[PDB]
């Protein structure tokens, strides 16, 4: 799964 | 911090431009971290974002050979490499960019400026590379 | 990765860190870490026991210390979501979601509460989509 937003 | 990536499209691509669409997807597999539509023929599916993934990856100038398909609509290519397609179908366009782990990918509403959409998307493509994504 | 940036310019950014992890919670495959002057590297085996422990026996970690980067933390808070715990002035969180384990310390004397806040923000972020 993808981190946050930066 | 923590800030879905459904908010981020609709904040970053949505707001600024009138779309038709909006997605953003893992370059690897082509999993949808979030994506906005408005009346498409057909929902955005994994297997297009795959594809587009792949091909921009490895062979960017695929797209010449059928076109760029999204939202069950074809996108005639009219630039293509690894970092950038653009496409359009009528006066609606279509731009997608690769960064290090995602794809962005936006189209416009009929007649909106291809050039806002291509500066909104190419922009947020670049904040995100210089950001390690 | 976008992992490692996320928690060197995100985590690390809003927490003053000796140390923060993000692990797969099935294996503890380490997704990204960060260390500052700990007295070993963090082991997959150290994530391992503590991603069995969170899962399964959560008061284990009364038992067998929390044990990481060589260091030991003393729980003052377990469950099968959250796990906290203290060495000093040094404050730990733990957070499991479905699939992933989150963990960072605090460098001496940085507020326990901001910790735990961004560590579990982060699980919060997670667990909107299932992970």
């Amino acid at each position: 799964p993808p981190p946050p937003p930066p | 911090g923590s800030g879905s990536w459904q908010s981020y499209v609709d904040n970053q691509i949505c707001q600024h431009v009138d779309c038709r669409l909006a997605v953003i997807a893992g370059l690897q597999d082509g999993a949808v971290w979030a994506k906005f539509e408005k009346d498409l023929p057909k929902q955005i599916t994994q297997q297009e974002l795959k594809t587009i993934a792949d091909a921009i990856r490895s062979n960017p100038n695929s797209f010449l050979e059928g076109g760029i398909h999204l939202g069950g609509e074809k996108y005639i290519c009219i630039q293509a490499d690894n970092s950038l397609v653009r496409g359009r179908k009528g006066s609606s366009a279509l731009c997608i960019v690769a960064t290090n782990t995602c794809l962005l990918a936006a189209a416009t509403v009929d007649g909106f400026p291809p050039g806002q959409l291509n500066n909104v998307v190419e922009k947020l493509g670049d904040y995100l590379k210089a950001n390690n994504y």
